[PDB]
């Protein structure tokens, strides 16, 4: 778990751009604001290598 | 007096921001994932890093395809208020590859 994605959600990655965190990408209207529930927490995963 | 300028989206640096620097003796380059000034100033986690009135200096700024493209000229002049009426063209100085979503921007100021 190690290695990891960090981003599926709406606002998409530019040619060469680079991304590292400071506050939730939520997926809807909520403001989730450190809350981990429904629509919830960063689009960050880790792979089960 | 007018030394350097921050670019990025937050400007403290807390998620990346640009800092371009000039102290007398070198061009300073950085893009550190730190805690940059709050009123930014000079005194009278750097995934990118490099090292290098009379007078007009001019420079052109533009971010394309991850890089960071710099233009800039130096010309004498002799009017304050509004810039010169002739023309000229500014020449590359570098090109820097250094993949930051800038949006805003602010100059550096040497202070007491
Ligand atoms: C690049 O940075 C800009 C802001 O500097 C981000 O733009 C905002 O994106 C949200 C959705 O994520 C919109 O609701 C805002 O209206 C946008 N603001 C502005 C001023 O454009 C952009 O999402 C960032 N992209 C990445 C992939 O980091
Ligand atoms: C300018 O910056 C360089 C690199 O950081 C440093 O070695 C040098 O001492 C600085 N010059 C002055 C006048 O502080
Ligand atoms: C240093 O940068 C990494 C991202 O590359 C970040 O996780 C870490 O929290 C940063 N350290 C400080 C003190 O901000």
């Amino acid at each position: 778990y190690n290695y990891r994605y960090r981003l599926f959600r709406k606002s998409n990655l530019k040619p060469f751009e680079r991304d590292i965190s400071t506050e939730i990408y939520q997926a809807g209207s909520k403001p989730c604001n450190g809350v981990e529930g429904f629509n919830c927490y960063f689009p960050l995963q880790s792979y089960g290598f | 007096i007018i030394r350097g300028w921050i670019f990025g989206t937050t400007l403290d640096s807390k998620t990346q921001s640009l800092l371009i620097v000039n102290n007398a003796t070198n061009v300073v380059i950085k893009v550190c994932e730190f805690q940059f000034c709050n009123d930014p100033f000079l005194d009278v986690n750097c995934t990118f890093e490099y090292v290098s009135f009379k007078n007009l200096r001019e420079f052109v700024f533009k971010n394309i395809d991850g890089y960071f493209k710099i233009y800039s000229k130096h010309t004498p002049i002799n009017l304050v208020r509004d810039l010169p009426q002739g023309f000229s063209a500014l020449e590359p100085l570098v090109d820097l590859p250094i993949g930051i979503n800038i949006t805003r921007f602010q100059t550096l100021l040497a202070l007491h």
